[PDB]
């Protein structure tokens, strides 16, 4: 049985941290919803 | 049950203690997730019940209580931030430059960041801290990072 409980305001933050890359990925979508990478 | 709009984390205490399996956001008295999150279970909030309205295994997506109600975009050109709500810790804004996800059917925005699979259903947001997708439906790259797509439904 499931249950939500609030983690908080969906916000903007000024001088949040900032990280992560941008690859861009040739990739497929299947019937159940999986990407996968094509090559 | 608590109505409030906001980032809320998903629950069960089906296995060991109480366990978070994801994430979702409440907006316009609707709850939106990812699919793989809920397998489109009824939820609980406090003495009220949730049960689904629309979803779709393939978009990886679901929404409680009426239709899905975010329609914002990536403007494929700036940062946005993930407000990542980890298992067992505090949300947190994390800024990042969307790559691309190309498919047959058009491109997709994706964020390359690594959190746990119970993040599963936290919002990307752009600089107006509207929600443009959810994060946790992606792949793993050769070097074995993650990358999730930045999934978004369609509000009739
Ligand atoms: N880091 C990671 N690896 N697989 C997944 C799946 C969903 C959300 C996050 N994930």
């Amino acid at each position: 049985d499931m249950y939500i409980e609030r983690a908080g305001d969906i916000t903007w933050e000024k001088d949040a941290e900032v990280t992560g890359n941008s690859p861009r990925l040739d990739v497929a979508l299947d019937e159940s919803g999986d990407f996968s990478l094509v090559e | 049950g608590e109505t409030t709009d906001g980032v809320y984390r998903v629950m069960t205490r089906r296995l060991l203690g109480s366990t978070q399996v994801g994430v979702g956001v409440m907006q316009e008295g609707v709850f939106h997730t990812m699919w793989h999150v809920t397998k489109g279970a009824a939820l609980r909030s406090g003495e009220g019940r949730l049960d689904p309205y629309w979803g779709d295994v393939k978009q990886d997506l679901v929404s409680y209580c009426g239709p899905w109600k975010l329609d914002a975009a990536w403007d494929g050109l700036s940062e946005v931030q993930l407000l990542a709500v980890p298992p067992g810790e505090r949300a947190k804004n994390i800024q990042t430059l969307p790559g691309i996800f190309k498919t047959k059917d058009g491109d997709i925005g994706a964020v390359a960041l690594d959190y746990p699979a119970g993040t599963s259903g936290s919002p990307i947001l752009d600089k107006c801290g509207r929600v443009i997708g959810l994060y946790g439906n992606g792949v793993v790259i050769k070097n074995g990072s993650y990358v999730s797509a930045i999934t978004q439904g369609k509000r009739e």
